[PDB]
């Protein structure tokens, strides 16, 4: 469980496939619930069981709560941190735009990446993961738009 | 079969390639995390 990004890789009786993408910090793995639909991961030879989710949001986290706190400013570019399926993990600079909501405005990046990009961190200018790509919408000409969804990361549970 | 496997260190990339429109887009969050444009 060292710290950075990680491929979600699927593997039967041929080879695998990259089903996503998510993000180790401080011990705990994060993704998006459509990659892994909620299941238990291996790593190495070490099963990481989930700890937290939220279909709604279409998070989950592994091994402990969910550990990225950092947010959009609201108005300056961001990079995605695509690591697409078969290809080197690469930065793409953008100018998110905005899902509005009736519960309030997200930043969203338009920017279409394979399915098993998902994952991918989205990232401010200090370097720290403000959310995760891949849960969007396909707009009238076909190109795509994700939310950059965030968790909350909780205060310690009482003992 | 449901692994892992490290793809590199997570940082911001100075000069990097930009792109990308910024739309603004009304949009409903259903309870399983569907988005849909309304
Ligand atoms: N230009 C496109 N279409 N680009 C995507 C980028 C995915 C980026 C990663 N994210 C996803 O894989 C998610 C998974 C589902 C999450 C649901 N909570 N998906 C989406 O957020 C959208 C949602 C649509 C709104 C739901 N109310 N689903 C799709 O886009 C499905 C779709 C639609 C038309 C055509 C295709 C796929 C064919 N395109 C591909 O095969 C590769 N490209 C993509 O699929």
């Amino acid at each position: 469980t060292t710290d950075g990004v990680y491929r979600v890789m699927t593997r039967r009786l041929l080879g695998s496939t990259q089903v996503g993408v998510g993000v180790m910090q401080e011990g705990v793995f994060h993704t998006m619930w459509h990659v892994t639909k909620g299941a238990a991961l291996r790593s190495g030879e070490g099963r990481l069981d989930p700890y937290w989710g939220d279909v709604k949001q279409d998070l989950v986290s592994y091994c402990g709560p969910w550990k990225l706190d950092a947010a959009w400013d609201g108005l300056s570019e961001v990079q995605l941190l695509a690591v697409p399926p078969g290809e080197r993990a690469k930065n793409i600079q953008t100018l998110p735009g905005i899902f509005k909501t009736k519960d309030g405005d997200i930043g969203a990046v338009a920017l279409d990446y394979p399915a098993g990009t998902s994952g991918s961190p989205i990232l401010d200018k200090c370097g720290r993961v403000i959310g995760l790509y891949g849960n969007g919408v396909v707009i009238k000409n076909g190109s795509y738009v994700s939310a950059i969804t965030q968790g909350k990361r909780e205060e310690e549970t009482p003992v | 079969d449901m692994y892992i496997e490290r793809a590199g260190d997570i940082t911001w990339e100075k000069d990097a390639e930009v792109t990308g429109n910024s739309p603004r887009l009304d949009v409903a969050l259903d309870e399983s995390g569907d988005f849909s444009l309304v």
